[PDB]
């Protein structure tokens, strides 16, 4: 629905080498899922590795709730759900300065709007939903005496907030400055 | 202005009537759907898809408009237009032919008018000053109001960009324009 | 823990993407209301864990509405009865 | 107790000056990011004693940041691996 990392657009076909692994039509929260856990390498892959939530003990659970596999496979789509999925993890992204979405992101968006076959998977392997965003906001992060108070925004500071090299030019009124 | 009026001139073909057909189309599927009627819909469905696809491939084909829009000063002055070269100077160098199509008789009175705007016009008269002052004398009827316009449509581009006061209401020490 | 629920589809084309899956030991009635199409699913004799289940598949095509569902039962519009998403995978999976 | 750390330099040279030292059983390496310069050093085996005291240097140097070390290896700028101090050391001190 617009453009990521390799790593989410890798994901996310993904989820479709997934669809189909399984015989499916419809791609839903589940698959995006096995998307990221089987994409082995972004944060968003990263931190299922965390929670104790290897490929082999998802794709057990949800196999055990679907199955085979009706080889269809007439030209896919998306779930609703996981549509609203992919459409959210552009927002967990907005909420965060990254220009651009990926792994951890999508990861993020399907926590967001948890209703869904995703979020059961976990809820039944014993991973309720926030311990969860947690483990992938403990992979990202960042980038004075009386400051404290004026330090509100008001009304950033023009000096060290130009100390930080972090400034431009500037043309003036070189004249009208001094 | 046209930092967007480009983007904005980018999303403005006839392929506005296939939405059209493709909507009830839809509809008509769904109606059916739930009288079922399957088949006789299904049908519907196959035939919904068709136009899909079909439409996609010219707005698909609209990438074929981001490549036409890039950055020069084509776009940047075009949004001027708004805002306020060969036939611009040729409005200049050929005013006299251009004023004297208005203009009948007084073709002594258009040279002067002519040259004199093209000084001015040309960068030798002091900016802050009128691009040109003068004083028509003559008897009525004749042309002075009619040049004026005319310099107006050729100069200024509408004959009718002309402030016009009647100095018989300027007689007395109440002269407070 | 019950054993019924109903649903919400945004548009129908998501229905018939349901229906080309395995219903399996599940009653199921589709009804329309406000244009939208809302679908009544019944679990006879399931385990819990297996329908916690059983029902994630189903959010992934629709949403669960908080709709009363003798509502639809009186003021809907039924389209199909028992067998709902069967009927659908017969008339419109190729 | 944890033996692997991520410090941030404000200026390129903090680093220069780091390298002129002894390393040291540690494998280290140095990415670029923020236009600020991170470097992730990593002590095999070593006692906490004697990596509490070591790192006591380094931030003479720098300072440590609260970075997720997988952010830098997916969205960071690798500039050496895991011999970062000491290639400095060798194109720098004199």
């Amino acid at each position: 629905f617009g453009r990521f990392t390799e790593r989410a657009q890798k994901v996310l076909a993904l989820a479709q080498e997934e669809a189909l692994r399984l015989g499916h039509n419809n791609i839903g929260t589940e698959h995006i899922l096995l998307g990221l856990v089987r994409e082995g390498e972004g944060i968003a892959a990263k931190a299922l590795q965390a929670l104790g939530l290897g490929s082999e003990k998802i794709q057990k659970e949800v196999e055990s709730l679907i199955g085979r596999g009706q080889e269809m496979s007439q030209t896919i789509h998306y779930t609703p759900r996981a549509k609203k999925v992919i459409e959210l993890s552009m927002d967990e992204a907005r909420k965060l300065g990254h220009s651009y979405v990926g792994t951890e992101h999508i990861l993020l968006g399907l926590i967001r709007e948890g209703e869904g076959v995703a979020a059961r998977v976990l809820n039944n392997l014993g991973v309720s939903l926030n311990k969860a965003r947690q483990q992938v906001l403990q992979l990202l992060g960042s980038n004075s005496n009386a400051n404290t108070p004026t330090l509100d925004s008001l009304a950033r500071d023009l000096t060290a907030i130009a100390k930080e090299d972090s400034l431009d030019p500037v043309i003036g009124r070189s004249k009208e400055i001094q | 202005e046209a930092g967007s009026k480009v983007r904005l001139r980018s999303f403005t073909p006839n392929l506005k009537e296939l939405e059209q057909k493709l909507d009830e189309v839809r509809k008509e599927k769904d109606a059916a759907v739930q009288s079922q009627e399957f088949e006789k819909a299904a049908s519907l469905r196959d035939t919904e898809q068709r136009l899909r696809e079909q439409v996609e491939d010219t707005k698909k084909s609209w990438k074929e408009k981001q490549g036409q829009e890039e950055v020069t000063v084509d776009d940047i002055a075009m949004v001027v237009s708004s805002w306020t070269a060969q036939t611009e100077t040729d409005k200049l160098l050929n005013m006299e032919n251009i004023l004297h199509s208005r203009v009948i008789g007084q073709d002594e009175a258009v040279v002067a008018v002519a040259k004199a705007v093209r000084r001015a016009r040309a960068g030798l008269k002091d900016p802050k000053r009128p691009i040109g002052s003068f004083i028509f004398l003559g008897p009525t009827g004749v042309g002075k109001t009619e040049l004026a316009r005319a310099l107006a449509e050729s100069i200024f581009g509408d004959e009718e960009s002309m402030i016009r006061i009647d100095m018989s209401e300027y007689m007395e020490k109440h002269s407070t324009s | 823990q019950k054993l019924q629920f109903v649903l919400r589809f945004g548009d129908f084309e998501d229905v018939i993407s349901l229906s080309k899956l395995n219903v399996n030991g599940s009653k199921t009635t589709l009804y329309s209301f406000e244009n939208r199409y809302y679908l009544y699913v019944d679990f006879c004799n399931m385990t819990d864990e297996e329908v916690e289940n059983q029902l994630s598949i189903l959010l992934e095509y629709a949403t669960e509405s908080s709709i009363s569902i003798h509502r639809l039962e009186e003021y809907g519009k039924l389209i199909i009865s028992e067998h709902a998403l069967e009927t659908i995978k017969k008339h419109f999976a190729s």
